């Protein structure tokens, strides 16, 4: 009778901008009875009140898909964590935005969770396109021992064995670093000079201080830094030639929402068929059953093609992640970032402005630098090797 | 070890010979942990790094 | 002072009797147990967090055991976060919260009194080699973690001296069709089809066995996930009946704080507050304890995630009268079982190629 969706935005001020995405329900396909009512609500200060109101305030509006934005407070997916848990039992698809957490990928924990922005795990996939056009094969990296940081660890080697002879060292450091210096000299023998950072922002800043007394930031080095570990304290004490990345749609929600609501109202159009199209289970005093039309239209939303927005490339894989997104890797140049390239499925590297390296050098250095000292093993063998 | 010295005179690289630890030439055998085969002796010392 | 939560109206009557049943079941000096009877019902995500917050704030209930009437795993995620929010361990002995939810959130105190599918896969690995069924076809369905569920099969296969086979090309769903799935099921290596499937998908695949001729004893299945001659392991699903489920559930929880108590004199007031304090970082020693707690002559040790590592697993063989009974046990790799393992060709289970 009426098609309605809900959303969990950041602030009530931005809620009025979401209504502009639901009042435009007339200019969609069919437009027979598509009358979207936002019925949005600002996220509660904590996670306790979310579960105390999600059932009878958001779901009770006969909503079908939920839009979740990043909270203004520096939290760790605080808003969608109980919402996914609550909507997971209710079998309600949820659309995420500005939530670059890689733990929201396995379907066992969150079967119903799709986000319009790829998390930090997909950064390593784009990173693989960098040394292909920069001519390095040997590679070592240091990474935190947490699920978010380690996400890139299984990302790289799954696409490295077919294009390289394995990373030289994949040594890891505990995220709770406290003057952890012994983990750097133990890695300063492989002569890689191409180290990669995929750690948390606070920890990435911590290792920067430890990377000074033994001058690993001099000439002949190249560093890869994740987007999360650039701004803030990680910017301080960092090498001058940081080759980190960012996102074009960083802190952008209306563009993401408009691309989102373009597919929330779209999937309902082809839904109308002779099959089961019953509404989600209404009521909150008693609810145990699962509506059978949930997974039926979930694949349609995943398989829906939307050639609008940012280059019309809002594509979904088996997980909910943007495909062929433009990351446009940054470049630190004297305590400020400059633009040097972009990714469009294949990395594009325009000249733009010079690319600097740690130590102030501009020419890209060969990270091998050889190793004249060599280690040798023999054994006692009377005619050959006396002892 | 003489053939080793002539080798270092050609490729211009240094060395520090250290004898093998266990004392066996090397043979890929399965450890007690199921059948995860692991080398020993020189081969273990070379593959490990 | 402990809290017992129920999921199902049929278990409401048993609440009154099960209270005193566990107060005197476990005796430990220095701590008194006061079971709390509950009345709520329904799986909706309102009463799950409503009474629990009130119970924690006033009653100060330490130790929660979860019993559910249904096998639906949607109740665990709602309860999983609340364990992390209050930093108090919660155990589940029977019902929907049997499958281990992985990967759990950081700082999660949720615990489950059951063996994970990785543990389930390990114990059934012994069954096939013990009865000489090394060859088999790997079969599964569209499940949230079926890719990871079959991943452990690859690790299991080619392990040790025994040579095993796996297909992994099955994605059982009604869209393909029972006959088409049977056509894909003909890519077989033996009479055994190890199947991972859910309770929702159990009915569609049950009929597909009839179409493929798997009903008879000639071809047998193997149900690892939550037709005749079907093999399964419930991980002590039918064990403990009803009284032992909760009696042993709190014994480990009560003894968990003993290690901290013997280390120093401190009473953790984390469970006494739910909302009066607007802080979520007041959590420590979430999994610091629970290494070597044992009861009922069994190892009740739990992994870091919060599931049994050495449980009293049982083996379930489907009987012709639609009855599930314990046909084997896994107690520290003891596979004596029953029904002598010699058997073969006449029990449980091409003359042009095979001849005595």
């Amino acid at each position: 009778k009426i098609v309605n969706i809900g959303a969990v935005l950041s602030t009530r001020k931005h809620e009025q901008m979401f209504r502009e995405a639901v009042n435009q329900a007339n200019k969609r396909h069919g437009s027979w009875k598509i009358q979207l009512n936002a019925t949005s609500v600002t996220h509660k200060p904590n996670a306790i009140q979310m579960a105390l109101s999600v059932c009878e305030d958001l779901i009770s509006s006969q909503v079908y898909a939920i839009l979740v934005s990043h909270p203004p407070t520096p939290n760790d997916h605080f808003t969608p964590t109980p919402v996914s848990y609550t909507a997971g039992f209710y079998r309600i698809p949820v659309l995420g935005l500005t939530t670059r957490m890689s733990i929201y990928s396995d379907k066992s924990i969150h079967l119903s969770f799709l986000r319009t922005v790829p998390p930090y795990s997909h950064q390593s996939s784009v990173w693989f396109e960098m040394m292909r056009v920069y001519s390095w094969n040997h590679i070592i990296l240091l990474v935190s021992d947490d699920h978010e940081g380690r996400a890139a660890q299984k990302r790289l080697e799954t696409l490295l064995e077919e294009r390289e002879s394995k990373a030289e060292k994949v040594l890891q450091f505990d995220p709770g670093t406290k003057n952890v210096t012994a983990l750097l000299m133990e890695a300063k023998e492989l002569e890689a000079r191409v180290i990669i950072l995929s750690a948390s922002e606070d920890d990435a800043a911590t290792v920067y201080r430890a990377a000074a007394m033994l001058n690993m930031t001099g000439s002949g080095y190249v560093w890869l830094v994740g987007e999360r570990e650039i701004s803030g304290n990680a910017l301080r004490y960092a090498p001058d030639g940081i080759l980190g990345l960012q996102l074009i749609n960083g802190k952008n929600e209306s563009a993401h929402i408009s691309d989102a609501v373009g597919v929330v109202a779209q999937a309902v159009h082809e839904l109308l068929e002779k099959e089961n199209i019953t509404d989600p289970p209404r009521g909150c005093v008693g609810n145990t059953n699962i509506w059978k039309t949930g997974p039926l239209f979930k694949r349609v939303l995943m398989s829906s093609k939307y050639a609008d927005g940012v280059t019309g490339r809002v594509e979904f894989n088996e997980d909910g992640d943007r495909k062929f997104a433009n990351y446009s890797i940054m470049n630190l140049q004297n305590r400020k970032l400059v633009q040097v390239g972009i990714y469009n499925g294949t990395h594009v590297i325009p000249n733009d402005r010079k690319i600097i390296w740690p130590g102030g050098e501009t020419e890209k250095p060969r990270g091998y630098q050889m190793s004249t000292r060599l280690k040798i093993v023999t054994i006692h063998q009377e005619p050959f090797v006396y002892v | 070890i003489d053939l080793l010295i002539k080798l270092a005179r050609t490729m211009n690289f240094t060395y520090e010979v250290h004898l093998v630890a266990d004392g066996k030439f090397g043979t890929q055998e399965r450890v007690n942990n199921s059948n995860k085969k692991e080398w020993n002796g020189m081969m273990g010392e070379l593959l490990s790094g | 002072n402990v809290a017992l939560v129920f999921s199902g109206p049929a278990y409401a009557a048993e609440a009154a009797r099960l209270g005193p049943a566990v107060a005197a079941a476990v005796r430990s000096p220095g701590l008194d147990v006061r079971p709390v009877a509950l009345v709520l019902n329904g799986s909706d995500p309102r009463s799950l967090v409503l009474q629990l917050c009130d119970l924690l704030s006033g009653l100060r209930v330490h130790g929660v055991v979860f019993e559910d009437d249904s096998r639906a795993p949607a109740v665990a995620p709602i309860l999983d976060f609340l364990s992390a929010q209050t930093s108090l361990p919660i155990v589940a002995v029977h019902g929907g919260a049997a499958l281990v939810l992985t990967p759990k959130e950081k700082g999660s105190t949720f615990l489950q009194l059951g063996s994970s599918t990785e543990q389930q896969l390990q114990v059934i690995f012994e069954v096939l080699e013990e009865y000489d069924w090394t060859s088999f076809v790997a079969v599964t369905t569209r499940a949230p973690g079926h890719r990871a569920f079959l991943s452990y099969i690859e690790v299991l296969t080619d392990g040790s001296l025994v040579g095993w086979e796996h297909r992994g090309a099955l994605t059982l769903d009604p869209g393909a069709g029972e006959a088409v799935l049977s056509a894909q099921l003909r890519s077989v290596s033996a009479q055994i089809r190890l199947l991972f499937c859910a309770r929702e998908e159990a009915e569609p695949v049950f009929r597909a066995a009839e179409e493929a001729g798997l009903t008879g004893s000639g071809y047998v299945w193997f149900m690892v996930g939550p037709p005749a001659g079907l093999f399964a392991v419930r991980s002590a699903g039918w064990r403990d009946d009803l009284a032992r489920r909760v009696a042993a559930g709190v014994a480990v929880v009560a003894r968990g704080a003993q290690a901290l108590l013997r280390d120093y004199g401190f009473l953790p007031e984390l469970g006494h507050d739910c909302r009066a304090q607007n802080r979520t970082h007041r959590g420590e020693s979430l999994h610091r304890y629970f290494m070597n707690i044992t009861w009922d002559n069994r190892d009740y040790s739990f992994n870091e995630d919060g599931f049994l590592v050495n449980p009293s697993l049982v083996v379930i063989s489907l009987t012709r009268d639609r009855t599930w009974e314990v046909v084997g046990s896994w107690e520290q790799q003891t596979l004596r079982l029953k029904y002598p393992l010699w058997s073969r060709y006449g029990r449980f289970l091409d003359d042009t190629q095979h001849l005595t």
